[PDB]
């Protein structure tokens, strides 16, 4: 059954003709298989017999299981071929689905099949079965359907089943009609009558085009087992999982667990893999084992008992509002979930990013919510109400200070501990009865060598050297110099708008030790005042400091 | 009758991915092609078409309208738009006392499009959850938002502004994209009777804010006047006036540094001397005109850069070279992405009425932040070309006001 | 059954004391399941009864499927038991083992609870069956053999075993005994007859000491599906792969498939994964749809192709010598076959990694050579004889100019293009007839604008400007430079260390866009004397070169 | 009687992984090992021992030797074997004109070690294809490797040695780990006569090359000595003297640098000036003798640099502050890995000789080369420690030679 539905113009690269690809011999059971193959699909009318005529070919392959099938090396053509639009945008999340009352899977059948090609077309899908020994001229057949393989195929396939359900769509707002490949997910809120009354409509609408789908006999019912989803009439969840035990892990083993606790994180509130994915950098060998640290053995105990007990989702309700809700788990570590109604969550989820080499959980948390925003956009149409572990003051404090223009949507505090603050603050002017240090760092880039220190106006002075280290090291070596050599209440003059960047954006955590002994300086003062100067300008306690670090570079 | 369009050699057709839409805007954009459709301006399309346009809905007023993102579409036509059609930028329109801005884009309705540029035009509207495909479509007229747009009906143009200009010779009229740009030195009440009537000559062929540029005064680099000068201050002056030496020349800061010498307290206080209030004043008049040496070249890009002032203000530079300065400015007035959504339509405005051409944005932002949000507070028909960046933790300092 | 062996002593960590970890109240259902499971374990040895003078405590938890679990959470003893020497140094690999006549796989029946635990440590394996609603004082159990879930039983089983085998390991030389986890793999050259006796004979042996295993009816038979392998009597391979086909591929679908296809590398020849993995960089959500690439695509079809019939791997003969042949497949991806006798591969692997930011495929080469080395070692307990595509010349060329110390092993040259060569080579001494550039690069730090130029002793100059640079991208902008404006023949001047170092290793892939366009550069040039002067010491064309890019910086 | 040996707290035992052993090795140790353990030197263990340190098989002769790499708890014992138990460093042992290397370490095998300590000398013999788990072991004796077996042997070394060192008071006896140093000023007749005559006295106790350190002439940063001399050789010539300046304090290099005015092609002759060569000669005496200021400060660690030179020559530098050297020199003589396992040897036998402590080496070669091959050619029963470096392109020109 072939539909009778207007083919789509097909058209090759600018500037390339067809395939012109060689048939290579094949052993007799291999032709033989193929011709009973050929005959039977040609009869079917899918392929159509042609003449030598045709200058176009590409190359076939039998294999076996014990039935025979047909492998059409459609490389070249692909190759050749126009670029087609894009198929899915992205794949259907079952927490973006509603709660329907009846749902069909409808499966259609040999889909590629049923489907036209372009007449135009036709010709560059030419394929030869060789002859015994390739003696005579070979049996010569072209596509008259989609073939497999063929680049084209589920492109076309989508939009002839768009085309054709169009109208049916008109005629039945209220049924949902979800496209997935070669399948349709029909849902709606009618009881079993007129619910088996309107899939037998569709049924025949589509059979009027040509395609064939089960019936009530062969029709599947829930739990649907799609895509990694148990999909339930009022419930949903990830199917199951099971996290393997070993004696030793090998690179492989982790890759395969932490592949399966991020699907699991979809619906399991809590799910970790920073320790686990620690592992698995400094890349070995797939079968190489690597040894469980104490850190990522305790990881995968806690997620071994998050999972203990099934967990499932709730469908999507349009007249609700959507609320997220996010806490810190530690270590770069958010969770979130997504509800409702409390705290029957839609879905679940993770953010551990490193959006930079220094960060804070202000960032960090803000960073968050643009990725949940982006994701609630895509499932639900809408962005969720958010609940938050930042006071309100902690947030206008950090907003209305920082050079970045940054946003939440409506957000409210929630006390989840936790608690998002800023650690330390820098003063907006100079401490009077605190000592000035004029830092400086210089280092030779030929040896590679560097010099850290500073000169105070209280006539304090200090210089250590530094291997194999860069000028941006040696200014952050000076800060923290003056951090540990000063009291409670300093002003530091710093010639580095590197490191005054770096302390100005109250950075918690690094990617740099020398920034983590900084960071831990600023959070024991009372009071720092970061300043900086222009270098080599003859300033102050500056010119003094830069003779200092200079010498012996 | 069908102008045809060439695309520069080995470059083919926007291939841009759409962005997620909330429904509300979804449904505005479906009910708003289902008529474009009815009136054959766009048609559904097929699978055998591999390009793609991101569309927004935006409220520019309380109707959704449809604004279609022809960045892309725009770069790989260049040569159409920029060379073979250009519509000439006149330097007088700067100098009057007052622009108004008029859309014209529904001008392009009437105008059929080359058959064969039409597959360049493609654009989807989404779907939430990915439950069907998306409706796709493309123009069988003249799109709002591409530059080729006016370029080829800018002979149209001139037929309908003809006795209009003939009748006030000293009046100039700009078209920059979907907008016509009208400024004259009339007074106020005077420029709003020859709007009104321009709008009629307009409305004949199916065409239906103020800016006072003469008074766009350029922000100079403002240096603090005070009694006492601590250590602090004067090296908080010293790192604003070297800086300064790059773009501005003639900047002497010598003097000033010469009060700075030895190991001292930032909060001590420090006199003023004869020769350093000579040399502060000297900058001090120099900042007050505009740069010497900075001239547009047509054939260069414009970039502007933008800080945020905390406030609500926000500074601003334009520029085509590091800091050789063409225009600075600054922008006041809740909202970051609204208030920056503002500046940047503000900013672009005075640009295309200066040069005839957007700027490229360094935003202060993060890109996800910037994406999800502009189209909220979005009212212009054009989109100026971004990107996103971390803003040097001096450069506000030394662009300050008060 | 539990073993007369003689028990491991364990200990705690040192100022660490046993887990007291509160009971929690259960359901009815969860404690008759409960009592009715520890009374049988109780009755068969597992567990005996304690009183409440033993302090510690370690929760318990009933799990349903319809039969019911005992689960015990000893997350607070491991976290209190000792650290225990690391079970395995790495997994057994297949074309590790020998040929053998007859192998039987004898899997270990209850391993853990069929070894005691040291009696001093029993204690702290406490746990209470709760009563209803925590009213009256709970059962409490301790265990006695090894308990499942806890730290050391890996480790103490495999030991027990490992004094176990030993005495028969000198009974019987010629008998291999794999251990792996709680099974056996023994394998004999004898006649099914004295095979079938001599696996009796270790099976009593076992027995005596507690330990059951199967008989010949539930005694498995070839082929071995094992870790992701089949082991047959003469051959080996991976278990069937099955490569998904999708309309729109997620980031989780790609990960799975990089994995599928990364394992199917070990004996399928020419697996590739660089485009695939490419698409996994700047990571986005798991269920995240990512657009295939076309260079992805022809990659997803190239692997197809090869997997389409099925491949096997050869056992290992220890008289024979290891051939190891090594091919080039393109952007730093490397292929290679370990066979004794041509072509039967007892495996295969790849190599496709990045040992810096600038390296040649010299470089690569030797790289891989040393990766197969270690593995051999590993796998044989020896090293291969490399066939290598490279020239004698090209490797001693490069090897006796090149400032690390660098070593193959036994190897030969083997004409299967693309071959390993040197692209370019810089000149000993500067050329006479030949121009001398000056170059120089200067950055401002804190406008981050620069500025490359060069002045030649023929007069010519030139200056360029760059926005958002650093010196190092200066200094390389500089060299380009001078490389653009001059002929065939140059001599070139640089104060930069950092260029000098890249160029001299003789690159001819990079991780940096101006790197390759001055790589292109040297390919195209017939001679280039590159040479190195101290910067701002007052030197020839080098203080001129300096004064120019140092305006406006 | 044993002598009970502590970590410093907070420090636990070594967790050190096993490298792969040829099948080869894996047999010559079974062999070595089950006679061990016949003899009681050695237990076999259980897996309550967490503990491990790498095994090795060299020949150092054309049998098979055990090494144990006892780096890691090495590190962990410092205070036991350098404060509570330290060996003293003749400063003497340098100035003799022979002194001979004598293994000593089968004397470790008479005294026990505290049953408390064992478990850290934890062992293991690894498995081709992981077909059983490694063998395990611990020592119950002195293990050779093992900085505190010296420590802890030095009271009956004395006893040994007493009668010997009381009839040749002028001959200097030192030990250093499993090896004894014997400096003498005799004729190596006589020489090679009292190292018999000293083996006989460590014989009556179950105890069974030479190097010339008077002659060890460190190696000068050498100038060349040419009639003309091209810019590119100027160049090459300030670049070399530039450098030494850092180390060598009086160096100048200005008269030189005149020389080099304006662009010039590198080719070109420049003629030599009466300052400049006596410039030139200034600096050649001055690299002829030591550097001054620079002294061995006994609680800093020894680093030693080895550059491959080509021709199957490498030199070398010893310092604590970087270009601060304590000593410099060359290795001459097929293998890259063979010839730089040789120059470590040489370089850490010097510096036990005149510091008593080895130093910690930058090799220039990748670290799986190296680990994989090291063993192949080592011969000595100590260890360096070692990290892997990427040579700079100029440090090889600065310590050329001729
Ligand atoms: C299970 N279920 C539900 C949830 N639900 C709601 C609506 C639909 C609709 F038909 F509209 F697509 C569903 O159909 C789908 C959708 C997808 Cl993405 C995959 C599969 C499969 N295999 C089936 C659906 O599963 N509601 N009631 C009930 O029984
Ligand atoms: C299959 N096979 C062979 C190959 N071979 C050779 C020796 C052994 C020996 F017993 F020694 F371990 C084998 O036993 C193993 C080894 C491993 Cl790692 C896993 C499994 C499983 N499940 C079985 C073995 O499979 N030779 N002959 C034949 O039939």
């Amino acid at each position: 059954p072939i539909s009778p539905i207007e083919t789509v113009p097909v058209k090759l690269k600018p500037g390339m003709d067809g395939p012109k690809v060689k048939q290579w011999p094949l052993t007799e059971e291999k032709i033989k298989a193929l011709v009973e193959i050929c005959t039977e699909m040609e009869k079917e009318g899918k392929i159509s017999k042609i003449g030598p005529e045709n200058p176009y070919n590409t190359p076939v392959f039998a294999i076996k299981k014990t039935k025979w099938r047909k492998l059409v090396d459609f490389r070249e053509l692909n190759k050749r071929t126009q670029d087609f639009w894009e198929v899915q945008l992205g794949i259907p999340h079952p927490a973006g689905l509603k709660k329907k009352k009846s749902v069909t899977v409808l499966d259609v059948g040999d889909a590629y099949f049923s489907v036209p090609l372009d007449e135009d077309f036709r010709k560059y899908t030419a394929f030869t079965i060789p002859s015994i020994n390739n003696e005579t001229p070979g049996i010569r057949y072209q596509y008259n359907v989609l073939p497999q393989g063929w680049k084209g195929s589920p492109a076309i396939f989508q939009s002839s089943m768009t085309k054709i359900l169009e109208p049916f769509r008109k005629q039945n707002p209220d049924i949902v009609i979800y496209q997935y490949m070669d399948d349709l997910y029909v849902g709606s809120d009618l009881e079993i009558g007129q619910h088996r009354t309107k899939i037998e409509e569709l049924r025949q609408h589509l059979l009027r085009w040509g395609l064939t789908t089960p019936d009530k006999k062969h029709q599947k019912e829930p739990p649907f087992l799609w895509m990694g989803y148990e999909l339930h009439p009022d419930k949903w969840t990830v199917q199951p999982i099971v996290l393997p035990e070993k004696d030793s892990w090998t690179v492989n083993d982790i890759q395969k667990l932490v592949g399966k606790l991020n699907w699991a994180s979809q619906i399991y509130p809590g799910i970790k893999v920073r320790q686990l994915c620690k592992l698995l950098r400094g890349t070995k060998a797939l079968t190489e084992v690597i040894p469980l640290t104490e850190e990522a053995e305790l990881e995968l105990a806690e997620n071994r008992e998050i999972l203990k007990e099934p967990v499932h989702g709730v469908y999507y309700d349009p007249s609700k509002d959507l609320i997220a809700e996010i806490q810190k788990q530690g270590q770069g570590q958010w969770t979130y979930q997504i509800y409702q109604e409390p705290f029957k969550n839609l879905k679940t989820g993770k953010y551990a990013r490193m959006r930079g080499a220094h960060t804070n959980d202000v960032k960090q948390l803000t960073e968050a919510v643009q990725k949940i925003t982006t994701e609630s956009i895509v499932i639900w149409g809408k962005t969720p109400k958010f609940k938050l572990p930042i006071q309100k003051e902690t947030w206008e404090t950090w907003w209305t200070e920082y050079w970045q223009a940054t946003w939440i949507p409506e957000w409210e505090f929630v006390n989840t501990p936790p608690l998002v603050k800023l650690w330390y603050q820098l003063e907006k002017e100079p401490i009077v009865g605190a000592e000035t240090f004029y830092v400086d760092g210089a280092a030779n880039r030929e040896t590679k060598l560097g010099k850290a220190g500073y000169v105070t106006n209280r006539g304090r002075q200090k210089v250590v050297t530094l291997t194999d280290t860069t000028n941006q090291k040696t200014e952050l070596q000076a800060i923290y110099l003056a951090l540990q050599d000063s009291g409670l209440e300093v002003n530091i003059v710093t010639d580095s708008q590197y490191a005054l960047g770096i302390i100005q954006a109250q950075p918690d955590q690094s990617e740099s030790e020398l920034v983590n002994q900084i960071i831990e300086q600023l959070i024991k003062k009372e009071k720092v005042y970061l300043a900086w100067v222009p270098a080599h300008k003859g300033i102050g306690g500056n010119e003094q400091v830069d003779k200092l670090v200079s010498a012996g570079i | 009758e069908t102008v045809p369009v060439k695309l520069k050699p080995g470059m083919d057709g926007p291939k841009v991915k759409q962005w997620p839409l909330t429904e509300e805007k979804i449904k505005a954009l479906v009910e708003i092609c289902t008529e474009m459709e009815k009136e054959g301006k766009i048609s559904k399309i097929g699978p055998e078409n591999p390009y793609n346009t991101p569309v927004f809905a935006i409220k520019k007023s309380t109707k959704w309208r449809k604004l279609v993102d022809f960045r892309e579409l725009n770069k790989r036509t260049q040569d159409f738009w920029e060379v073979q059609l250009g519509i000439p930028h006149p330097a007088g329109l700067k100098k009057k006392k007052s622009v108004t801005v008029l859309d014209v884009g529904d001008a392009y309705f009437s105008v059929p499009l080359d058959e064969d540029f039409r597959k360049y035009t493609a654009f989807t509207i989404p779907s939430i959850n990915n439950e069907t495909p998306g409706i796709r479509y493309q123009y069988n007229v003249l799109p709002q938002g591409w530059k080729g747009s006016p370029a080829i009906f800018q002979s149209s143009m001139t037929k309908i502004l003809e006795p209009f200009r003939k009748q006030n010779p000293d009046i100039v009229i700009y078209q920059y994209m979907d907008d016509l740009y009208v400024g004259s030195d009339l007074e106020i009440g005077q420029h709003r009777t020859k709007i009104e009537e321009l709008r009629q000559h307009l409305l004949r062929w199916g065409l239906t804010y103020e800016l006072h540029p003469d008074k766009w005064t350029v922000q100079p680099i403002v240096l603090p006047e005070k009694d006492s000068w601590t250590v602090n201050d004067i090296q908080k002056l010293v790192g604003k006036l070297n800086w300064a030496s790059q773009i501005y020349p003639g900047i002497k800061v010598r003097q000033l540094c010469k009060l700075l010498r030895g190991t001292k307290a930032l909060t001590e206080v420090i006199p003023l001397t004869e020769e350093a209030e000579l040399e502060l004043a000297e900058n001090r008049e120099i900042l007050k005109e505009p740069v010497h040496g900075v001239y547009y070249d047509p054939s260069k890009d414009l970039i502007a850069e933008i800080q945020k002032q905390g406030q609500g203000q926000w500074t601003y530079q334009i520029y085509q070279e590091p800091f050789k300065n063409l225009k600075t400015g600054k922008y006041a007035r809740t909202n970051d992405v609204k208030q920056l959504t503002e500046a940047v339509q503000k900013i672009t405005t005075e640009s295309i009425v200066i040069w005839g051409k957007t700027p490229k944005f360094k935003l202060p932002i993060q890109k996800e932040t910037w994406e999800t949000w502009w189209t909220e507070y979005w009212q212009a028909t054009w989109i100026p070309e971004w990107e996103f960046v971390n803003t040097p933790p001096l450069v506000k300092l030394w662009y300050q006001l008060e």
